[PDB]
RNA sequence: GAUGUCAUACUUAUC
């Protein structure tokens, strides 16, 4: 619909002038119904017209329309549907909502944002329909199935968190009896996907919940497909929960030591995986329980060969680091003829799972280098180092993680002198392999062993792998800045050789290679400070000076991140492009569209405004404050929090009197993300110089008649508390006035505003003596905590939390008194909350300020111990 | 003089009026904490000095106006008019059963002994100026930085344990600056701009006037 | 998280692993998601931390940068002496914009 | 099982804090003990009311702010004020103009004199105790008088000059009460002229 | 008004007493916890008296204090729980004069509360772990290990929690080279609290349940829980391993019970009384202290009643299985808190109420002329054990610290005609009560 | 993938009087075909422009890489096409 | 829900006023067990020792206030 | 005062 091709009529009028060239619709104002989707929603395009013959079905018809406005219709008609749909989930039923839910999601012309939909309207609807989708268990789960194998990872969190939010209100033995005919399907992923959802039922509602399930099931003998269904959930249970199947180690491998002996391969394998997921979580301790487990297992390695056996080596690598010393080492000397025996197995899963048991294998003492050099790694750089490796991610990072560990192991320059040749070749991703290897090389060993004969080979060949690139990926600045912090001072009689690479590739018809030379002239900055290289900089510096013209924005923002990183290397006014004609130079720099680039200039600003401020003529400085109100409203969430501490720079450097009233005048903007920006601006710019400068016109915007300029002012009264801390025992006594006209409002957003200022005093003049400003306040904020807006609420409820440390425990139990035996619930609820809230605070403190009880004629409640005097 | 206090043992304490011409004791003064306290002692006219059997120790003074001349039913909340206030609170850790206003040594100054019941003493004594008191705060919040105790337990959540503290000076915490380390003690004199040795004998004066 | 309020944290026992936070969410509190004056670290469970969740986001969930720590305000309030503040899931929140 | 109010009034030592609604709850003698209680505090009285506590004060006028004397004598509020009046009659070319070159030094008054009125003249609110809520027609009621003593508006309404000489001085209800004697209601009221000195007694009444 | 809170004279009454190798040496020393203040004596042998080298204010409500000492090494931790939620393990400095933190473990919010760790506090004999239980419905045991820097570790915290259950006292068996052990005698208050006839909380007394923290499962499960026909009071553990009886005897009113499960059957011993004392017209007795000693022979306990008749308890038992228990009455001591039995005949007596003692073995074992009972005599009605008193002769008085809490009331008097103004206050509960006048002038 | 505020006509503001049809096509033209472009040639509507591109993947692409992007006017900060905020004049 | 499982003595909306005493005991039987002063006055108050006392305030925690109803 | 459609406005340093 996006991409459809428009004419020259539509094309003309969406543009103003000034400007020079160089039935089928359901009962009005529904969306639009596909052609493929006018079976669910057949009931609509004929009027309803109830009147005599209106069924319960009625309603339903009511919740397809609902359905079919929140699947296609707007956002704003998709969060009023969801808000019609999931309060009246009761009174609609589980019933219908369900046989009209199921057969929508199982439609073979769906998308994936209406599987979503559906899949959160799904989640809204089981908080309010619990212990009533017991009959449509089975209805949800065949469309929930599919979910957790799918191959985003966000629709397979959805999955598992409606499959944890069934088991959690459907029970234990509603699922049990839901997944029992599900075990023996003919349907071999079908019966995955159930192993999966009992494994997913099994870790929400806990292991000894369905452990003698589990075990009946695995000990059961009619038929291999229901123990091999039972060894899966095992496997899937212990790898979904890492520390928690820990205490149940012994009865989930008491279960599993009865497999692996039957005359199926397949059971024995999955019992095999299995194991290996158990001793993957016991990874350092399930040798403890496991002893039984270890003689069926190796001899299996021994007596046949296959698939089996790859899933036996597996989980003897996943055993042998949970054993001990002795028992690893006789582990090690009798599995490495069978690791390079199976060196040349022309199967990817059988070399995946060698690569995952090498990196195990030789990881603690027992397995000596010399060995490992001579027989070990030749045979695993001639048959993995390979061209089909790198193109699976699952068999390059195992690839890379065992070249790391062999490097660990071994030694670093054996594997760099082999590594380094593949750093030249023709192909991107296996040249990007041997980068991250020796990145990673690099980082956990380090360049030491590294002679002369190998280090500018591999300098070579990091500079032709960063000259060669063609995608987008950071990995090769990352590595080449990682090789120039390893190398150190070795890197000498390399700058003139890397740098005058980087200016021959500032100049090119690509705008990516400007970029990346911008990026890698950045990671190597910090290099050049460390080996008394300041001409080069200076030169660098000036150069990137006039690199701000790059048309490509993402070139630029590169090229401030460079200039950033060359002025923090280098002094602030030592620096041959100086401040004084690289802040104006950036003035109009900050006015770009985009993030990062902005980002950049807003970081660079702040850093030459808390470094270099004695550069301007302070009237710069007050015309790039109005330029700073433009640079927050962005979906960043980076430049908006160095803004406010740009202002707070200017503010500390030409005082705190003009950039105030930029700060107040732009308080009237009606927009979101731009008043609480400046609220906490000018926030940053009380904390920053003295608050009392900021004391009366902060309490000038309250005059204002305006409830945007009044919460603003409020709100950054709040911050600044908040900020201040134990300096708000003086300004206290201005703010009370303001706090107790603020919240007898009207409006609920100033009188919880005022809410959160009372909490911020609270707990910012906490022990300072403040008890009686505190004891003003909470006799306002205790009529709002009737409110029924959940925002109100919580201000009302964390002023009572903040309010409980700072007046004490026992004018919080005197304030929630004859609340909790009251007879209206909505009240007594409330303070049933408070009473938990102020025992959950201070429990020790209620004791001492416990009122008289009398004495009942059945029971006693007066204290005798404390009554008692000497 | 001419009144009573007394002092109740699950409420607070009461101030009553006596008359000379009638006989007739009208209560006209009351708290709104709860102490359950044990003894008192009085200090002046206005304030009176209490001790509660959970470990904390109050002063509640009366308000400026005081009007005693009631004659005699609703009261404020369901007792009498006149509330009193608190200025003082501060939690010792133990009962304190025992509590004077005198001089432990001639020619110092007036300060209140206390004696609880784990065999301890202590004394409290005020303030003469506001910036001995102020550089005693400063001192303490460094302390309770700087120094925090091996139990775990907050310095500032100790003293607030039932009731939170109002111009209390934990001298304990003060005195320990002589038993760290000569680091972090001249860090301690660089942040308040003076000398260790100065620093000491600014906390021991105070010690040896008010007691011994 | 405060903004979210369908987030629910783990609440388990706090062993010794240190919590971390990533690039995006360094300097932000775990409960009063603040920037301003940080008192104490916070400490991750063991089922929050273990084998490929060790130095991981509490908040978001990605990659960790800095240390994770509470802020003043946490940390008087007896915020920091309850279990685990590790975002398990993650619901309503960074997970439609994925797919829009 | 729900007994009336009668019952419960009779059963409960303090009658006074029983109401109409509490004899209909799950524990009335429970809620009888902690309506009764020494320092406790009652529930508020928009509980019951369907207004949700703040639908009450629309169509009435309110002040925007009250500042203090503190804040006031330093000339910031006249300062905006002013600084409002020259902004507000700007047009949008002159507000766009004084973007890119904008004038310093709008105020400007002082440093030190903030310091001084935030630390030296410094002046304590008029606080409240904790027992005294807060309600809509709270902030209204300003009406909760002494016999023997009159106010200025009272003494300028009636046309009673407050002197000390007791011959024009009190209300002409004197002569009223020298012919019938002494108020029955207060027999420890002495009124100069009658039962009191007249230089010295110059208050126009004593309670004694 | 702003006062100023100091200290003139410290807290004397002892709350909690241990003993041990704190400062690395082969001589021993004692730490005494006041409640808020935390004291280390030095039992020097050739004078007999008892000398302070630190005291520190914890600021804080100590409710446990025990000392460990590691597997392989000569200085021993302590490990304090106070009335926050962090337990405090410390190590003392005999270079530096302070107790060095050594690591601080939070697992709980502040207060005196039931639910946050810290009333009970026990540790394993051979030093492996630390288990700290709650009032009710909580429990932890974390791991202590040693690196190879040689430095203590404390690895996560293991979660024990039982709901609806209390919990009045925690011990660690003994287990040489074993998983550690904790025992505690547990009430379950589910059934008394939901039936309301009245007759449940009649049947529902306590049982010794022994919690056995595996090391290769990384977790700790209940092994056993026996019942009890009586509610013990304390508990205390017997070494073992290589010594012999490893187990927990369990006391309560007039009773001592050995109870070692698995194969060893549960001997109980009545407690010998007085013998014509017109003290107990229905009251029982119960222990008070356990004060377990090896002078690398045998093992015995000084346990002390709620009278003060300290007694020497020794079992004799076979190679695997115990036959029977033994005890005598020692000699005759103040009510103490805490006993802690020094090497090379010393025994120190920490009372709550009053001065302290330390006095010097002269005659151990006493098994020469004393009647001593046994658990196996086939006595009838009732306990049937009546011991005479008889003043001090196996242990003499050597050092005695003027240590009496009870302050009560005190009054600043100038009596004494002196220059300086003297203290008159009271001191001791009970007969020990006794009128102090203190000065400010020296001895 | 895309954001529902992504079309295929972008609006650009400050932009050179003095810039040419061919220098503003070979700005434009860098990420993919374009399939129209309009210069405001009036006092009110001068320094702004709108390039509509023929897919939307390529004006996705143009707003992401042409957003403030070097101009002699100044930033050539490049927005989405809005209906409601192109006709705010009238 | 879950914070009267998780942390008990908390209550509800539903809470009657005798398991509010029965946990308002226990919370003050705790309190007095585990704050040396408290039973260090009870022991003062009476001729029992610290370890009566204790053993008597930790047999009266089951149903401190008696039977429910 | 409640309901169900529509619009406006506000809050949570949300992205």
């Amino acid at each position: 619909e996006r991409n459809r091709p428009l004419s020259d009529e539509e094309l003309d009028a969406m543009f103003p002038e000034g400007y020079k060239v160089l039935n089928d619709q359901p009962s009005g104002n529904l969306p639009f119904l596909k052609p493929d989707d006018i079976q669910y929603f057949d009931k609509l395009l004929v009027d309803v017209d109830e009147s005599t013959l209106s069924p319960e079905e009625q309603k339903e018809r009511k919740i397809m329309k609902l359905l079919l406005k929140i699947k296609n219709g707007t956002p704003p008609m998709r969060k009023a549907a969801l808000r019609q749909i999931t309060d009246k989930a009761r009174e609609f039923g589980a019933g219908p909502l369900f046989n009209q839910i199921l057969p929508l999601l199982m439609s073979p012309t769906l998308e994936d944002q209406e599987r979503h939909l559906l899949v959160k309207v799904i989640d809204r609807i089981l908080y309010k329909l619990d212990d009533l989708v017991r009959p449509y268990v089975h209805k949800i789960l065949v469309v929930i199935e599919p979910l957790l194998i799918d191959e985003d990872y966000y629709a397979r969190v959805e999955g598992r968190e409606i499959i944890s939010n069934l088991a959690k209100a459907a029970g234990l033995a509603t699922m049990i009896s839901t997944m029992r005919p599900d075990i023996d399907n003919m349907d071999e992923y079908v019966r995955n996907t159930t192993a999966r959802a009992f494994a997913v039922v099994a870790s929400a509602l806990g292991i000894p919940s369905l452990l003698p399930f589990l075990k009946a099931v695995c000990k059961s003998k009619k038929s291999w497909q229901a123990r091999h269904t039972g060894i899966k959930i095992v496997q899937q249970i212990a790898i979904l929960m890492g520390c928690a199947i820990l205490p149940h180690l012994r009865s989930l491998v008491e279960i599993i030591e009865h497999g692996l002996v039957d005359e199926q391969q397949k059971v024995r394998t999955i019992s095999a995986l299995a194991i290996a997921a158990l001793a993957e979580a016991a990874t350092p301790y399930g040798i403890e329980s496991f002893d039984s487990v270890l003689k069926p297992l190796w001899k299996g390695i021994r007596q046949h060969r296959g698939k089996g056996l790859a899933a036996f080596l597996k989980a003897i690598g996943y055993l042998i680091p949970l054993m001990d010393a002795e028992y690893a080492n006789y582990y090690t000397r009798e599995v490495m003829l069978i690791l390079i025996r199976e060196f040349q197995s022309p199967d990817e899963e059988m070399k995946k799972i060698v690569l995952k048991v090498v990196k195990q294998c030789c990881g603690t003492d027992g397995v000596e280098a010399n060995y490992i050099k001579t027989e070990i790694l030749p045979p695993f750089f001639k048959h993995f180092w390979q061209h089909r490796m790198a193109l699976d991610r699952r068999n390059y990072r195992q690839l890379v993680d065992t070249t790391v560990e062999l490097a660990n192991k071994v030694g670093a320059a054996e594997i760099i002198s082999r590594i380094v040749d593949d750093l030249k070749d023709e192909a991107e991703q296996y040249r990007k392999m041997v980068m991250e290897t020796i990145e990673k090389i690099m980082g956990n060993l380090g360049a030491a062993d590294i002679d002369h004969k190998l280090e500018e080979q591999l300098i070579d060949g990091i500079l032709y792998a960063f000259q060669e690139q063609t995608t987008e990926d950071s990995v090769m600045l990352n590595g080449f800045g990682t090789v120039v912090n390893a190398l150190g001072k070795r890197v000498k009689p390399y700058l003139p050789q890397i740098c005058g690479t980087v200016l021959w590739r500032l100049n090119n018809k690509s705008a990516k290679v400007r970029q990346q030379a911008a990026d890698l002239i950045s990671r190597t900055a910090v290099v050049m400070k460390t080996c008394q290289e300041e001409k080069l900089m200076g030169h660098l510096g000036v150069v990137l000076y006039e690199y701000l013209g790059e048309e490509y924005p993402e070139v630029l923002g590169s090229i401030l991140g460079a200039l950033k990183a060359i002025v923090n290397v280098i002094g602030m006014h030592k620096m041959t492009p100086p401040i004084k004609d690289l802040l104006p130079r950036l003035t109009p720099i900050l006015k770009n569209r985009h993030e990062k680039v902005q980002e950049n200039c807003i970081d660079l600003v702040g850093r030459i405004a808390d470094r270099g401020a004695e550069y301007v003529s302070a009237r710069e400085w007050m015309r790039i404050c109005f330029e700073l109100l433009e640079l927050l409203k962005a979906h960043k969430k980076a430049i908006r929090r160095a803004t406010v501490n740009t202002f707070g720079y200017i503010a500390k450097a030409i005082g705190p009197h003009d950039v105030l009233a930029t700060l107040l005048n732009n308080l009237k903007v009606q927009e979101r993300q731009n008043r609480v920006c400046t609220t906490v601006a000018i926030a940053i710019v009380a904390e920053t110089c003295s608050p009392f400068t900021v004391l009366p016109a902060l309490m000038n915007e309250y005059r204002v008649p305006e409830l945007n300029v009044q919460n603003g002012v409020l709100k950054s009264l709040s911050f600044l508390f908040e900020y201040i801390g134990e300096m708000g025992k003086d300004y206290i006594y201005a703010v009370t006035p303001l706090l107790e006209d603020a919240l007898m409002d009207r409006d609920l957003v100033h009188r919880q505003t005022a809410s959160a200022v009372v909490q911020h005093m609270s707990l910012g003049v906490y022990g300072f003596g403040c008890e009686d400003s505190l004891n003003h306040l909470l006799n306002y904020v205790w009529p709002n905590v009737f409110e029924t807006s959940p925002h109100v609420i919580q201000a009302v409820m964390g002023a009572l939390e903040g309010l409980r440390v700072a007046i004490g425990p026992c004018r919080m139990l005197q304030y929630c008194l004859q609340g909790l035996f009251h007879p209206a619930r909505k009240v007594r609820d409330v303070y049933w909350k408070i009473y938990n809230s102020i025992y959950i605070g201070s429990q020790d403190a209620l004791i001492a300020h416990y009122p008289r009880i009398y004495n009942d004629d059945k029971n006693t409640y007066i204290r005798y111990e404390l009554d008692y005097i000497l | 003089g001419h009144r009573v206090i007394v002092s109740d043992v699950q409420e607070s304490f009461i101030w009553v009026r006596y008359k000379r011409n009638e006989n007739q004791l009208i209560i006209f003064a009351d708290d709104t904490y709860p102490r359950w306290v044990t003894t008192a002692s009085l200090l002046d006219y206005d304030t009176v000095a209490g001790a509660d059997k959970f470990g904390n120790i109050c002063v509640v003074r009366l308000p400026p106006n005081t009007n005693d001349e009631v004659d005699e039913d609703r009261g404020l909340l369901n007792g009498a008019s006149q509330k009193a206030e608190v200025i003082m609170n501060y939690h010792v850790g133990e009962t304190v059963l025992s509590l004077q206003k005198t001089t432990l040594i001639p020619g110092g100054s007036e300060s209140l002994v206390y004696t609880t019941l784990s065999g301890g003493i202590g004394i409290l004594v005020p303030f003469t100026s506001h910036e001995d008191h102020d550089f005693f705060q400063h001192v303490e919040m460094h302390l309770r930085s700087e120094h925090p105790p091996l139990c775990g337990r907050d310095h500032l959540s100790f003293r607030s344990y039932y009731f939170p503290v109002k111009n209390v000076i934990d001298g304990d915490l003060c005195e320990q600056f002589n038993s760290m380390e000569p680091n972090k003690q001249k860090n301690v004199s660089e942040e308040l701009d003076r000398t260790p040795p100065e620093v000491s004998k600014k906390l021991e004066d105070i010690r040896t006037r008010y007691a011994f | 998280a405060k903004h979210h309020p369908d987030l629910i944290f783990c609440r388990k026992q706090a062993g010794v692993a240190i919590g971390r936070l990533c690039e995006k969410c360094d300097g932000k509190c775990v409960i009063c998601d603040s920037y301003v004056r940080p008192c104490t670290l916070v400490r991750i469970c063991d089922e929050c931390n273990y084998g490929s969740y060790q130095g991981r986001c509490v908040i978001c969930g990605g990659p960790g940068v800095s240390d994770a720590y509470y802020c003043k305000e946490c940390t008087i309030q007896e915020k920091d002496r309850d279990g685990c503040p590790k975002i398990v899931n993650l619901g309503s929140s960074k997970t439609d914009l994925f797919y829009e | 099982n729900r007994f009336t109010v009668a019952e419960l009034k009779q059963l409960v030592a303090r009658p006074d804090v029983v109401e109409m609604h509490d004899v209909t709850a799950q524990d009335p003698k429970l809620l009888v003990h902690l309506k009764a209680t020494r320092n406790s505090v009652p529930v508020p009285r928009h509980w019951c009311f369907k207004r949700k506590y703040l639908q009450g004060k629309r169509g009435i006028e309110k002040p925007p702010f009250e500042l203090p004397d503190f804040i006031k004598r330093t000339g910031i509020q006249e300062m905006r004020e002013a600084l409002q009046e020259k902004e507000e009659q700007k047009t949008m070319k002159s507000k766009m103009r004084e973007k890119v070159r904008p004038k310093m030094g709008k105020i400007d008054i002082d440093y030190q004199k903030l310091h001084d009125a935030f630390f030296k003249w410094q002046t304590k609110p008029k606080l409240t105790i904790h027992g005294d809520l807060y309600y809509e027609g709270k902030e209204f009621e300003t009406r909760l008088k002494k016999p023997g003593d009159l106010s200025d508006e009272l003494r300028i309404s009636l046309g009673m000059p407050v002197g000390p000489n007791a011959h024009k001085v009190p209300p002409p209800w004197l002569i009223a009460m020298q012919r019938y004697g002494p108020p029955p209601s207060y027999p420890n009221l002495k009124i100069p002229g009658l039962n009191s000195p007249i230089p010295e007694s110059c208050s126009f009444g004593y309670h004694a | 008004m702003f006062l100023y809170n100091l200290t003139l004279q410290r807290a004397t009454g002892i709350s909690f007493a241990i003993h041990g190798n704190f400062s690395g040496t082969k001589q021993q020393e004692i730490v005494v916890s006041r409640g808020k203040i935390l004291e280390l004596l030095r039992p020097d042998p050739n004078t007999g008296k008892v000398h302070t080298l630190l005291t520190v204010e914890v600021f804080g409500v100590i409710r446990s204090l025990m000392a460990f000492r590691l597997t392989g090494g000569t200085k021993d931790y302590i490990v304090v729980g106070s009335d926050s939620g962090r337990i405090v393990i410390l190590e003392y400095q005999p270079s530096k004069n302070m107790f060095e933190k050594i690591h601080q473990e939070t697992f709980g919010k502040s207060g005196c509360r039931r639910i946050v760790p810290g009333q009970f506090l026990a540790v394993d004999p051979k030093g492996r772990a630390v288990m700290i239980s709650a009032i009710e419905k909580q429990k932890l045991v974390y791991i202590l290990n040693r690196d190879a820097a040689a430095r203590l570790t404390i690895s996560s915290p293991l979660e024990a929690h039982k709901a609806n259950t209390l919990v009045y006292h925690v011990v660690g068996v003994d287990v040489g080279f074993e998983n550690p052990m904790f025992a505690c005698l547990e009430m379950d208050y589910e059934e008394a609290d939901n039936d309301p006839t009245g007759e449940a909380a009649a049947n529902t007394q306590q049982t010794l349940t022994f919690y056995e923290l595996d090391l290769g499962l990384n977790h700790v499960v209940r092994k056993y829980s026996e019942p009890l026909e009586e509610h013990g009071n304390f508990l205390i553990t017997v070494p073992g391993g290589s010594d012999g009886p490893s187990g927990v005897l369990i006391c309560s009113e007039n009773y001592i019970t050995y109870k070692n499960f698995g194969d060893q059957p549960d001997i109980r011993c009545p407690i010998p009384r007085r013998r014509n004392d017109l003290d107990d017209p229905e009251r029982g007795m119960i222990f008070v202290c356990s004060a377990t000693h090896k002078t690398k022979s045998m093992f015995f306990f000084l346990a002390q009643t709620e009278q003060g008749d300290i007694f020497k308890i020794t079992l004799e038992t076979d190679e695997d299985m115990v036959t029977e228990i033994r005890l005598k009455y020692f000699d005759t001591v103040p009510v103490a808190a805490a006993m802690c039995v020094l090497k090379t005949g010393f025994l120190f007596v920490a009372s709550e109420f009053g001065n302290h003692y330390l006095y010097q073995i002269a005659h151990l074992g006493d098994d020469d002329e004393e009647p001593e009972f046994s658990s196996a005599m086939p006595l009838e009605e009732g306990d049937t054990f009546f011991f005479q008193p008889r003043p001090l002769k196996n242990l003499v008085l050597v050092d005695e610290l003027d240590s009496l809490s009870p302050i009560l009331f005190c009054q600043i008097a100038d009596l004494a005609n002196e220059d300086t103004p003297q203290l008159y206050v009271a001191c001791g509960r009970g007969p020990r009560s006794s009128l102090r006048v203190l000065r400010h002038g020296l001895e | 993938r895309l954001p529902p505020e992504v079309n295929r006509i972008l609006y650009i503001r400050n932009l050179p009087y003095k810039i040419t049809a061919e220098e503003m096509y070979d700005i434009f033209g860098k990420y993919g075909p374009i399939r129209q472009i309009r210069v405001g040639n009036t006092p009110e509507t001068r320094g702004t422009a709108y390039v509509v591109y023929e897919d939307i993947f390529d004006a996705k692409n143009a707003c992401d890489h042409l957003s403030g992007f070097n101009v002699c006017n100044r930033y050539l900060v490049v927005l989405y096409y809005n209906a409601n905020r192109a006709f705010q004049k009238m | 829900e879950h914070l009267q499982s998780k942390y008990i003595g908390t209550g509800h909306a539903d809470t009657t006023k005798w398991e509010w005493l029965v946990n308002q005991h226990r919370d003050s039987y705790c309190s007095y067990m585990g704050h040396f002063d408290l039973l260090n006055y009870f022991a003062i108050a009476e001729n029992e020792s610290k370890a009566r006392v204790r053993f008597n305030l930790m047999e009266k925690m089951l149903q401190p206030c008696g039977p429910p109803a």
